[PDB]
C-alpha cells in the first residue's frame, strides 16, 4: 500500500498487509484455523488453566490497547497515545486465571457463558525467523450472565506463535487494539 | 419531591434513602446542586503542559475544552458553538489555536474567542458582535499541585478551602514528594451504577476490602493480602478515617505503599516510598512523612477519587440514576524513574482499568445496589453508615478533620452524605454555609 | 393524571383508555395500587420442598427470596442487604441455611434474621442492633393446593377469599385430582407489551384463538383445531365464562383435557383424564368432575395466568409499560406416571414455552396494542370489552360468579377491569371494598 | 413549563432556547401543538394511483393507512383496530378492498367501515353498532399537484392557504412542469437528531453547504461546487430567501437545475431544464420560468422537506426529542424520459439516501446540536438566527412572502420559528392566528 | 482437563473437548463446513421444506436447554436443572416447518429476513460408530422484521451427523445450551 | 428446491441455491475465502484506494437494495419493489472513496474503527461464462466511532468475481438485499 495516496491507512496496518499477501500458504492458513478454534473452545469452556498450559508460551506478551481519540491532521500533540488494558506477561495471565478459578471470586456464580466467533484468519511465516508464525484474525466475543446481562466484544487480533514444549505452538503475543474508546460492556474482563 | 423539606439523609449522615441511587427526578436536581455547585475534576498540568495543548472533559453531563492558555493559564470552556449549537471538539486532546465548527465554520480560539466566522463582511457586515459571543466559560479553574479542577460557580469556595481538612493529608504525596504526574490516556468504561456507588465506596469503605476482594487479594500477590476472605482483621491503629465541612474524605491505611499492586512490584516500591519517606522526615516531620507513604483510599467530592500509592485515578462521570462513565488514569511521582512509572501505569490499569481484576470485584456491587434504588419496596429503604458514629473526633491535635482513629468503619461516609445532603437542599453557596455551620458537632455526637 | 377521578375503565367494564397499555405514570402507579396490594405468585411446594430450599421471584418490579423454613412453612424477604442495599441471591434456586452478602460479608438466614457480621465485636462492640437488621420481610405469604402466592398489603382478604368464585372452578383439578406439580424451571423471555395484554387475553379471551392461533391449530395437531381460521364456532354449551369480585376469572371450556396438545398426546391425555373424572364423579358430583377435565384459560388477578389440562403456567413479571418478563411453567397431576409428566412438560413448552409456536402467534398482537397505547391520538380512545354484555348473570344454581353461558365473549374482562379501576381509584383495601359492594350488579346490568 | 409564557423563540426569531431539541415534556407537547395540528406529508397520487392502493404513513408519532377510494379520493385512517388496539396493517404498501385484524378476525373496508365481524350473529347479534366502530379517521386529507398531506385537526386552513407565500415558489416545478411523481419505496433511516434540526437546515440553511458538504462537493462533481471548503461566495444575486405565514420557506439557489447531481448527470438536465424553461416562459413569465429550473431547498412547516431539481424528498419522522426516522423519496417530472428518471431517483439516494454521502455529512451536525439541547449548561442557551435580520422585505413587487434577497441568510429559520412558537403557546387555529395577525412585520423590524 | 484443577470446566464440556483434540482430519472438518453452510443457506432463504428432506434425519433429536441459575458451590439442591426450549423429534420438526408455511401464519408477513453466520466448526468420526460425525459449530443468529424489529441469537451446537438416504449426510441429533438465561429477543422461534 | 412446496422460498433464491449444490470445488472455495478475507482486510484498515486497485472490476455494478415491506400474500400492487441504496459503477465508487480521503471530510477525524467478520462462503464457477465465479459470504460489520458509537451491519452478499488485470480476480458484481428495513445505524455508509 502506498500510505502517501491511501491516506487514512496507517503505517503499521500497511505493514502488517504485505505480511499476509506476499506469499500464501494454503495449509498454515488451515493449521492456523484449527489452532485458534481450538483456543476459542478452551477459553468458551473456561479452561483457563488448560488454556495456559496448552495455548499460551512462556514469553507471551498479552496485549490490548485503548488509543486516545485523536484528530486525524495532529501532528504537535505528543503524549501517551494509549494505554494498556492488558499488558501481560505468563505470570500476569497466571494471576488473571487464578482470580477466575478462585471460589471466592463471587462475580463468577452464577457461572458465565461465553461463545467465540473466529473468523478472517490469516497465516504468514515470519521471513527472518523461520519459526514464527504470524496469524492474523477476528474475533466476535459473547459473554452472558445473570439472566440478562449480555456484552459483545468484537477485536482484530494480531498475534505471533511458535512451537515450544513438545512441538506444539503457543503464544508468544497477542495484539489488539480496540476499537471501541469508551466501553459499553460493564468491563473487559474476558480473554480476547 | 420537595428537596427543601425531604430528609434524604438522616441526621449525622446514619442513613441515605435508598431512592438516592435510583431516582432520575434527584439525578436531575443533583445536575444543579451538586454538579452546578461544586469542584469538578477536569485534567493535570503533565497532560496539556505546552500552549495550545487541549483535552476534553466531563463536568456532569455538560463537555468541555480544556486548554493551555499562551500566558501558561488553563481556561475551560463549553463543547458548543455558539451558533447553532453543534459540538466543536469531537477529539480527546490535540493541540491548536483555535477550533473551528464543521457545521458552519464558525472559529474561536484557545481562549473562547469568537475569532472568525465565514464571509462576515458579505453575510454579517458589521452588524455581529463577535465580542459576546465567545465559548460559555466555566467561571472557575484552579490547581491544587498540578491537578487541574472546575467550577461552573463563581461563588465557590476556593479549591483550597474547598479540600478542607482533607488537603493536611494529600500534601504529603501531592506536594512535598515533589508532586505528581497524571499518565494518561484514561480507561474509559460505562458501568451500571450510579456515581454516588463509587465514591461512597473510595471515600470511605475499607470493610469490604476483605470480603468484595478477596479473590484479588488471594491471587494478586499484594501488601494488603492478609485480609483476603475475612481471614484477618488489620491490627489496632493500622489506620484512620477522616472527613471535612465540604464532603471530600479518605481512609488511611499506614505503611501500605506497595497499595494492590502485585509482588513484582512490592520490594521495589517498599523500597522507594521508604527511601522518600527517610528525607522527608526532616522536612515535614515524622508524621507526615509516614503519610506520605500510606495509602490513602479518597473521594474529592463530589466525584473524583483516587488511591494513593496504589497510583488509581477516577473520575465517575454521571450519565443518569443507574449510568456512570468511569475514567481512569494512573498517578505516579515525577521523581521515580521512568522504567518504573510505566510499570506502575500499568499495574494501576490491570488492578482497576477497564479489564481491572480488582475493579471487576467491586461491579456487581456497585450496579445491584444502584438498581435497587429504583425498586418500589426499596425507594424508602435506609441505607446505613451507622459504624463507628459516636466515636469519631474533631480538632484531633494530630489529625484534623472528623476522625475515626480505626482503619474501618463509616466515618467517611457520615460527612460525604451531611454535605450532599446539605447541598441537595440548599439553593446556593451561601445556604450551603448556612446548613454547615455545625457540621462537625453533628458528626461527633453521641 | 387524577387516579381518583379520571374513568380509565368506563361502568361495568365495558371499555378502558388505550392509554392504560402505555402511560408510565400510571405503571407507577400500578406498582402501588396493583403489585404491592395484591396477591402474587412466588412458586410451588414442588420447587421447595426440603428445608433450606429456596427460589427467588419478582413481585412487581421487587426481587424476593422465598424461602422453605426448618418448621415446614415458607418466608418470603426482599433480596437486598439491610447494610448498604446490594442484591443478596445472584442465583434462581438453592439450597442454604442462609446467605451471605458480597460486598461487607453480612450473613442473614433462611428467616430473614441478621445472624452474623463479620468483625462485629472489634468493628460495632454491642452497637449493632441486629434484631431490627432482619430482611424486609413480604407480609403475607398463602398456599392454594401447593401454590404459592405472597402479597406485601397485611390488610388483603386471605388467599382463599381472595380467589372468590374463581376458587370453585380450580378446586376439582387443583385439589380433588390429588395435586398437581409445577414442572421448573420456567422458560423466561422479555416481550415488548404490557402485562395487562396477556393477562386480558388469558382471562377471557376465547374469541381469538380460530383466528389469531389459525396456523397452530392446523399444523398442530390438537383437540381444539376445528376452530383454524374460523372454519368453525364452537356449539352452544360448548363452554361458559366466569369473573369475580378481586378481579381473578376464566373461560371454562367442556371436556377439552388434551388442550393445546398435538395428537401425540391426545389419546393417552383423553384416557387419563376421562379414568379420573369417572372416579370423581362419586366424590365431587358430575358437574364438578367434569369440570376438573375441562379446559380453564384463568388469570389470577393481577398477573398470574394459566391453561389447565393444557398444563400452561405463565407469569407476567412487570418492567415498564411496554415490557414484561414471561415466565412459563408447566403443571402436571401429581398421580400422572413420569413419563407422562416428561412428555406433557415438554409440550407446555412446544406450546406456550421460549420457543412456544402457539405464544409466538399472540407475540404481534399483544406487542402492537401495547405500544399503541403510547400513540398520541389512541391515549384517550376506547379498548372495547362488551361482547355478552347484558347476558350475563349472578347466583346461578350451578355455576358461581359473574357468568356468562357461552363460550366465547368478553365476561372476564369486564370482572378484570372492574377490579382494576377499583384498585387504581383506591388508597388501600377499605377503598377497594367500599369501591365493590355493587359489584356483581355493575356487571349483569342491561 | 408553562408554553403560554415561556419564551422559547425571541421576538422576530432571532433565537430559539437551544432546550427545545432535547426537552421530552416540549417533545410531547409539540404532538399536540405541532403534529396534531398541521399539514403533514403522506403520500403521492404515483404511490397510490389504483383503486384499492393504500400505504402506511407516520403522522406524528401515529401510524395511518392511506387508501385510494373507489370514487377516486384518497382517505386516512388510523392503524389501529377499533376493537382491542392492535395495529392493523404490518406492510408499507399494497392493494386491498379490506384489512383483517390478526387478533380477532374484525374486518374493516378500505373506506375505513367496519363491515364484518366474525360470527357476529351467534356473538354480538344486532347488538354491536359496527357502523359507530369505524376506524378513526384523519379529518382532512387535501393533494398538492399530487402530494397529499393529512391533518388530525378539522380546523386547520386549506393545504393551499397554508402553504401561503411558499406555493408560489413551488408551482413551477410542481405544476407548470407538468407535474411531478415521487419514486418510492423510501429509504428509512433513524438518526439520532431531532426533527427540528435537519428541518431547519433544509428550510434555510445555505451557509452550512460549503463548509459542511465541503468533502461532498469536492469528489463529487456537482454544479454548486465552487463553494467546497468556503473557497468561493456565491455571486450576489445568486439567490434569494423566503418565507410565509404558517412557517413554510425556502432558499432559492437561481439556475442550479443539475442540484447536487454528479456530473454524469449535469449536461443531460441542465440541457432538460433550460428547454423546459425556454416553453414555460411564454406561459408562466421569464422570473418564475426561471423558478421552475432554479435550486429550491424547502421545509413544509413542520417536518417535510425537499430539494426541487435536485430531486430530494424528506420526511422527518419524529420519534423522541432525539431520535427522527428519516424517510427519502426522489421527485422527478413525469415528461422525463424512463430512462433519466431511473437515473435521478438512484442518484437522489447516491447522494441523499441511507448511504448518501452527502446526507452523512450532516450527521454529527444534527446529532450533537440536538444532544446538546439536554445538556445541563446549554439548556436555557440561545441558538442564534440573525443573518440578514433587518434587511429583508415583505410585499415585493415580483417575489412574496418576507424575502431576504441573498442566497445566504436566516430568514427562513426566522419564520419557521416564529410559526413553531406561536402554535406552541396557542390551543387551537383560532389563537395561531391571533399570535400571527402582524406576522410579516416581526420578521422585517430594524 | 483436568476439571478437579480447572475449577470451572463441567464433565461434559471436558468429555467434548477430548473428542477434537484426539485426531485431527482436515477433510472431515471441510466437509462438516460444507454442510453447515448449505444447511444454513436453506435456513436462510425460509426453504424449510428442502431443510427437511436434505439435512435433518429421521431419528432425529432437535434439543435447546435453557438451564436454570444456580450457585456454582451448589451441591444439594437437586431438582430439574434445565428446561426445553426445543426437544423435537422429526414429526416435531415437521409441525413446526408447517406452522412456518402456513398462509394463515400472520406473523410471517411482510416476510421475515434471517441470516446466519457459522464459526468454529470442528469435526471428528465417532470412536465406536464409524459413521457417526460429531460436528461443534457456533452460530450468530440475526432475524429482522417488521423495518425495526431486530434479534440476534448466539448459540455453539454439539452435533451428531449420519449418513442417510442415498448417503446424503443427515443431522441426527442437535444439542444447545442456551447461554443467554432471560431471552431479550421476542421469543426463539428460529431454528439455531 | 420446489418454490410451489416450499412457499416462503423465492425464485431469485432457489436459483442461486442450485448454483452451489450443483458440483462442489473445495480449492475454489479456499480461493474465494482467500480473496474475500483479503478485501475485508483491506477495507477494515480503510485502505479504499488499495481496495479499487486490488479488488474492484472496471464493469463493477456494486448494488445494495432495500425491500419495501409488502403482504406475502400482494398480487395485485406492482409498483418499484425495491430503492438502491448503493448502485454504484466504478467512478461512483472511486467518487464515494474520494469523499472518504477527503481532509474536509469532518466525520473521519477522529479516525474510525472498522472490523469485518466474513462467514458462509460459497464458491462455483458459471456454467456458461468459464471465467466467471460465484461467490456467495456472509458479513458481520462493525463500526465504531467518536467514543461510544457503534454500529453493527449484518448481510449476505452475492457476489461475481472475474479475473482482470495482471490475471487477479477482481469484484464485478456484488447485490446485496439489506434485511433490515429500516436503518438503526444512523446510516449505510459502509462498503458491504
Ligand atoms: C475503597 C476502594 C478501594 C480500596 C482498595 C484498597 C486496597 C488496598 C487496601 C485498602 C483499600 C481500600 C479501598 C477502599
Ligand atoms: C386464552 C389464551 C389462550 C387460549 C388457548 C386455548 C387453547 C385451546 C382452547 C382454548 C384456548 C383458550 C385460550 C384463551
Ligand atoms: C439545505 C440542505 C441541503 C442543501 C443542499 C444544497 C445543495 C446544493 C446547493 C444548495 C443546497 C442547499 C441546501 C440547503
Ligand atoms: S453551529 Fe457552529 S458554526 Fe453554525
Ligand atoms: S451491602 Fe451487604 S454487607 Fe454491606
Ligand atoms: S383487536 Fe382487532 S379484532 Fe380484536
Ligand atoms: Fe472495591
Ligand atoms: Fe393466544
Ligand atoms: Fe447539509
Amino acid at each position: 500500500i502506498n500510505i502517501q495516496e491511501d491516506k487514512l491507512v496507517s503505517a503499521h496496518d500497511a505493514e502488517e498487509i504485505l505480511r499476509f499477501f506476499n506469499c500464501h500458504d494454503s495449509a498454515l492458513q488451515q493449521e492456523a484455523t484449527t489452532l485458534l478454534t481450538q483456543e476459542a473452545h478452551l477459553l468458551d469452556i473456561q479452561a483457563y488453566r488448560a488454556w495456559l498450559e496448552h495455548c499460551v508460551g512462556s514469553e507471551v506478551q498479552y496485549q490490548v490497547i485503548s488509543r486516545e481519540l485523536r484528530a486525524a491532521s495532529e501532528r504537535r500533540y505528543k503524549l501517551n497515545e494509549a494505554m494498556n488494558v492488558y499488558n501481560e506477561n505468563f505470570q500476569q495471565l497466571k494471576v488473571r486465571v487464578e482470580h477466575q478459578l478462585d471460589p471466592q471470586n463471587w462475580g463468577n456464580s452464577p457461572k458465565l457463558r461465553f461463545t467465540r466467533f473466529i473468523t478472517n484468519v490469516q497465516a504468514a511465516m515470519d521471513v527472518n525467523d523461520k519459526e514464527l508464525l504470524h496469524i492474523r484474525s477476528n474475533v466476535i466475543l459473547h459473554r452472558a450472565r445473570r439472566g440478562n446481562q449480555v456484552d459483545v466484544f468484537y477485536a482484530a487480533r494480531e498475534d505471533k506463535w511458535k512451537r515450544g514444549e513438545g512441538g506444539v505452538r503457543k503464544l508468544v503475543q497477542r495484539f489488539v487494539d480496540y476499537p471501541e474508546r469508551i466501553l459499553q460492556t460493564h468491563n473487559l474482563m474476558v480473554f480476547l | 419531591m420537595n428537596y427543601n423539606n425531604k430528609i434524604l439523609v438522616s441526621e449525622s449522615g446514619l442513613s441515605q434513602k435508598h431512592l438516592i441511587h435510583g431516582d432520575e427526578e434527584l439525578f436531575q436536581h443533583e445536575l444543579k446542586t451538586i454538579f452546578a455547585r461544586n469542584w469538578l475534576f477536569l485534567t493535570h498540568d503533565s497532560l496539556i503542559p505546552a500552549p495550545g495543548d487541549y483535552v476534553t472533559a466531563k463536568m456532569g453531563i455538560d463537555e468541555v475544552i480544556v486548554s493551555r492558555q499562551n500566558d501558561g493559564s488553563i481556561r475551560a470552556f463549553l463543547n458548543v458553538c455558539r451558533h447553532r449549537g453543534k459540538t466543536l471538539v469531537s477529539v480527546e486532546a490535540g493541540n491548536a489555536k483555535g477550533f473551528v465548527c464543521s457545521y458552519h465554520g464558525w472559529g474561536f480560539g484557545s481562549n473562547g474567542e469568537l475569532q472568525s466566522v465565514p464571509f462576515e463582511k458579505d453575510l454579517y457586515g458589521e452588524s455581529l458582535n463577535k465580542k459576546c459571543l465567545g465559548l460559555k466559560e466555566v467561571a472557575r479553574v484552579e490547581s491544587f499541585h498540578g491537578f487541574i479542577y472546575g467550577c461552573f460557580d463563581q461563588e465557590a469556595p476556593p479549591l483550597m478551602d474547598y479540600l478542607g481538612d482533607a488537603a493536611w493529608y494529600l500534601e504529603p504525596m501531592f506536594k512535598h514528594s515533589g508532586g505528581l504526574e497524571l499518565v494518561g490516556p484514561p480507561g474509559k468504561v460505562v458501568i451500571k451504577a450510579n456515581w454516588k456507588a463509587p465514591a461512597e465506596n473510595f471515600v470511605g469503605d475499607a470493610y469490604h476490602v476483605g470480603w468484595t476482594h478477596a479473590s484479588s487479594l488471594r491471587s494478586g500477590e499484594s501488601i494488603f493480602s492478609s485480609l483476603a476472605g475475612n481471614a484477618a482483621l488489620p491490627p489496632e491503629g493500622a489506620g484512620l478515617q477522616m472527613t471535612s465541612k465540604y464532603g471530600s474524605g479518605m481512609g488511611v491505611l499506614w505503611d501500605g505503599y506497595s497499595g494492590v499492586h502485585s509482588a513484582d512490584l512490592v520490594p521495589e516500591l517498599m523500597a522507594f516510598g521508604g527511601a522518600k519517606q527517610e528525607r522527608l522526615n526532616k522536612e515535614i516531620g515524622d508524621v507526615r512523612a509516614r503519610i506520605y507513604r500510606s495509602h490513602l483510599n479518597c473521594t474529592v467530592f463530589p466525584n473524583n477519587s483516587m488511591l494513593t500509592c496504589s497510583g488509581v485515578f477516577k473520575v465517575w462521570n454521571p450519565i443518569d440514576a443507574n449510568t456512570t462513565e468511569v475514567w481512569t488514569y494512573a498517578i505516579v511521582e515525577k521523581d521515580m524513574p521512568e522504567d518504573l512509572k510505566r510499570r506502575l501505569a500499568d499495574s494501576v490499569q490491570r488492578t482497576f482499568g477497564p479489564a481491572g481484576f480488582w475493579e471487576s470485584d467491586d461491579n456487581d456491587n456497585m450496579e445491584t445496589a444502584s438498581q435497587n434504588g429504583k425498586k418500589y419496596q426499596s425507594r424508602d429503604s435506609d441505607l446505613l453508615s451507622n459504624l463507628g458514629f459516636g466515636e469519631d473526633v474533631y480538632g484531633d491535635a494530630v489529625y484534623p478533620g472528623v476522625v475515626g482513629k480505626s482503619a474501618i468503619g463509616e466515618t467517611s461516609y457520615r460527612g460525604f452524605y451531611r454535605a450532599y445532603q446539605a447541598h441537595v437542599s440548599s439553593s446556593n453557596w451561601a445556604e450551603f454555609e448556612h446548613a454547615s455551620s455545625t457540621w462537625h458537632t453533628e458528626l461527633t455526637k453521641t
